[PDB]
């Protein structure tokens, strides 16, 4: 059975413990709920990025899929109860959504991903590898396992953590590999899983878009990059002029949208003013202001200086999330996951969540329409040229056009090397 | 081939022929010399002159 | 420009540069004198708010010596068309006169007849600007200049896909691949006689930039010295 064309309540629905909390028009072909479960992620994405930002060095590149990190903990929200769930509800902002959704949610999140899966791969490539992991001994629910299969993709994979732990760890990794066909690997580090690691969250993504309008390699050359630590750098700097959508907000930060093939997936970049420190932008980042950056965009003839870069991120989500209010989900002494087991003695929790994202960005892209123009080629330039030479600290965003989902979030700090 | 045809009438700039005979003139900012076949500037930075101060 | 080189201090003082409110060049000029600038017509067509910067040889780094003047009066040749690129020229009167200095001085304007017989017959001239450097490459940071053999009118025509007005003229190397390119329009094309340079044509159009058997098209100044100084009297 395929979820991308199979409404809920067409499969065992309405699970155990369902949480309850004490004019904007819907786009073209779209389900009111998806667009909902979607905007929720958006709400969640900014907060999270922020925290995860302090966890690292202003000089380390950043990358990730809020939507993944989001959808995963949705497979937990699925089988959670009491004071534990509430949290998972208010930290992933799933408390805004309506009744139904806030229940079958785990399903929609799927129905969402699919949509975002096609358009993406249709012209470009998006690989994902994510599963939930638990020890043998524990006898996991039969149902959840059924749900988890036809919703998150696969069931839960029991491993011998207690037995030969590491033997199991490095067994997960390999799995990621045989799925992301190489690209992502070592999702989980060393000294992450020991003889207590009962349950771990694992979501990982790879993405390499395709420019709607390529970049000539022949116009790529080593130039300088002015790091935030003050330092200098030499990276591969690409370059091309064309009409793109763009906006210089009042503040002055610069918003550039570069579409991938088909204009279904664009990757806007946020390049602040040199006066401004990419951090302040990050310190002051809100969902409300993510809006301003896009809400008003104009198509202009702007020259784009963008670097060629790669970014592979691996990190424990637990550290962060915790600080954000999710506590119980990770404390054995006080959990509430009677949905995936309900038998032990309050013996089920999450030891860690491993998110591994990887982004590629070379000149590549294409449509190659044709030499569709054979007229007098005036030798003057566009009087209204505007330039975007992102040869310094800039944010990254990868979204869906109609739905406006923030697929990928990220930051380019150190390109060169 | 005759007047201005031959070595541009030994002038320094423009060549003509008022009264079946060679005549010279100069671009604005210049002043023909008393010898009549050479253009002597009128100021410091005159047209066509690559700025060279050293 | 495509090929050529880089005007060393004071080799192309007349080069001017039109720039926008966001500050960006996009059309060469030709200092005709302390007030009037000589540029292309198509340059201002879809333009909007600009200014002329003089004697600046580097855009990535401003270091004085460079001056920014404002435009008091724009005058496009009333008979210009983006459909024939004929009459692609225009004169610019600034609001506050230029102050000549190194890297900054005019270029002389020939006298019709003499011109057509002494500069136009000459073998080469020098176009310059901050254009690209391949049909669709990068903009130049610095001010390149390049020499260009005049081309046989009757030949120009056989190579041209588009007609060639007697207002135009060709300049390119039969096989060498160097030329003027986008960002260069409106720039100077000066021809030397003795120790003086005269402006001869304006950087207009062309098919691509340095294509096989394709030539550089320049507005024949020598055929406007009239409409010019006429304009030079508003
Ligand atoms: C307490 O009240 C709350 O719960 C009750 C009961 O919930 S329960 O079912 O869990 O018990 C809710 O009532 C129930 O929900 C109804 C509902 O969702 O409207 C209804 O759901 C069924 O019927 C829906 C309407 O169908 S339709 O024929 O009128 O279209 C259907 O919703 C439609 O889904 C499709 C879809 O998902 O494909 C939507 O298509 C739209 O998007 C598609 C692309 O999606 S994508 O993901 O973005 O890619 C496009 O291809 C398509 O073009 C586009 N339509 S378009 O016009 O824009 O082009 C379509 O818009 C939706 O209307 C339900 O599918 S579902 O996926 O949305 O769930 C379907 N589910 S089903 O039950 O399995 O069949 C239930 O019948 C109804 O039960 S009830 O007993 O009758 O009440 C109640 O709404 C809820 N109140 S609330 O929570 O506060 O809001
Ligand atoms: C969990 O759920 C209910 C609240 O609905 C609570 O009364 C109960 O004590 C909690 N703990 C359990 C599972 O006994
Ligand atoms: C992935 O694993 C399967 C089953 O173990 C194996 O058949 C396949 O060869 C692996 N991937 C490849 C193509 O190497
Ligand atoms: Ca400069």
């Amino acid at each position: 059975v395929d979820i991308c064309t199979a409404k809920p309540r067409d499969i065992p629905m309405n699970p155990m413990c369902i949480y309850r909390s004490p004019e904007q028009k819907i786009p073209e072909a779209t389900n009111r709920r998806v667009w909902e479960l979607s905007k929720a992620n958006s709400r969640f994405a900014t907060t999270f990025y922020q925290h995860l930002a302090d966890s690292k060095n202003d000089n380390d590149n950043i990358f990730l899929s809020p939507l993944s990190i989001s959808t995963a903990f949705a497979m937990t929200k699925l089988g959670a109860c009491n004071d534990t769930l509430q949290q998972l509800m208010e930290v992933f902002k799933f408390d805004t959504i309506s009744e139904k959704t806030s229940d079958q949610i785990h399903f929609f999140f799927a129905k969402l991903n699919c949509r975002l899966y096609r358009k993406a791969n249709k012209a470009s490539k998006l690989v994902s590898a994510n599963r939930l992991f638990g020890d043998k001994s524990l006898t996991f629910n039969e149902t959840y396992q059924d749900i988890s299969e036809l919703v998150y993709g696969a069931k839960l994979q029991p491993l011998d953590f207690k037995e030969n732990a590491e033997q199991s760890r490095a067994a997960i990794n390999k799995w990621v590999s045989n799925k992301t066909e190489g690209r992502i690997t070592d999702v989980i580090p060393s000294e992450a899983i020991n003889e207590l690691t009962v349950l771990v969250l694992v979501n990982t993504i790879y993405f390499k878009g395709l420019w709607k309008s390529k970049f000539s390699p022949e116009n790529t050359r080593k130039e300088l990059f002015y790091k935030a630590d003050g330092e200098s750098c030499s990276a591969s700097m690409m370059y091309q002029e064309g009409k793109f959508r763009y906006r210089r907000v009042a503040e002055g930060t610069q918003v550039l949208e570069l579409p991938f093939k088909g204009d279904d997936i664009t990757m806007v970049l946020i390049l602040p003013k040199p006066e401004k420190s990419l951090a302040k932008v990050e310190k002051e980042l809100t969902p409300e202001v993510l809006q301003e950056w896009l809400d008003e965009l104009e198509e202009m003839m702007l020259v784009v200086h963008m670097p060629r870069f790669r970014i592979e991120d691996g990190f424990s989500l637990k550290e962060q999330l915790q600080d954000m209010g999710l506590v119980d989900l990770f404390s054995p002494a006080a959990s509430a996951l009677p949905g995936i087991v309900a038998e032990g003695r309050d013996d089920l929790y999450v030891s860690d969540a491993f998110h591994k994202a990887f982004l590629e960005v070379n000149e590549e892209g294409s449509e190659a329409a044709a030499s569709t123009a054979v007229v007098i080629a005036g030798r003057s330039l566009n009087p209204n040229r505007v330039t975007f030479k992102a040869n310094r600290p800039f944010l990254v965003f990868i979204r869906e056009v109609p739905l406006n989902t923030i697929i990928f979030m990220g930051r380019v700090a150190n390109p060169c090397v | 081939r005759k007047l201005c045809s031959l070595d541009n009438g030994d002038c320094d700039q423009f060549c003509h022929e008022e009264q079946n005979s060679v005549v010279c003139s100069c671009a604005r900012g210049y002043t023909l010399a008393d010898n009549g076949k050479a253009c002597i500037p009128t100021g410091p930075y005159p047209c066509g002159k690559q700025t060279l101060e050293r | 420009i495509v090929g050529g080189q880089e005007c060393k201090d004071g080799e192309c003082p007349w080069q001017a540069l039109l720039i926008n409110e966001e500050n960006e060049g996009f059309c060469g000029g030709t200092i005709l004198s302390e007030f009037y600038i000589l540029t292309a017509a198509h340059c201002l067509y879809q333009a909007k708010r600009f200014k002329v910067r003089v004697g600046d040889r580097n855009t990535e780094q401003e270091e004085g010596g460079e001056a920014v003047h404002e435009v008091e009066v724009v005058i496009k040749h009333n008979r210009f068309t983006k459909e024939t690129y004929d009459f692609d020229i225009a004169v610019l009167r600034l609001k506050t006169p230029i102050t000549f200095r190194m890297n900054v001085a005019p270029a002389c304007l020939p006298e019709r007849d003499w011109a057509e017989s002494t500069l136009m017959t000459q073998k080469t001239g020098i176009v310059s600007g901050f254009g690209r450097t391949h049909e669709k490459g990068r903009q130049s940071t610095r001010l390149k200049m390049l020499e260009v053999p005049y081309v046989d009118r009757n030949s120009c025509k056989l190579s041209s896909s588009f007609i060639i007005t007697q207002n135009m003229f060709c300049a390119g190397y039969d096989t060498k691949q160097e030329d003027a390119c986008q960002g260069d329009a409106g720039g100077p094309h000066v021809t030397r006689f003795k120790d003086t340079y005269f402006v001869t044509g304006i950087v207009s159009w062309g098919e691509g930039c340095a294509r096989k058997g394709k030539y550089g098209i320049y507005t024949k100044v020598t055929a406007f010295l009239k409409w010019i100084d006429r304009s030079m009297k508003t």
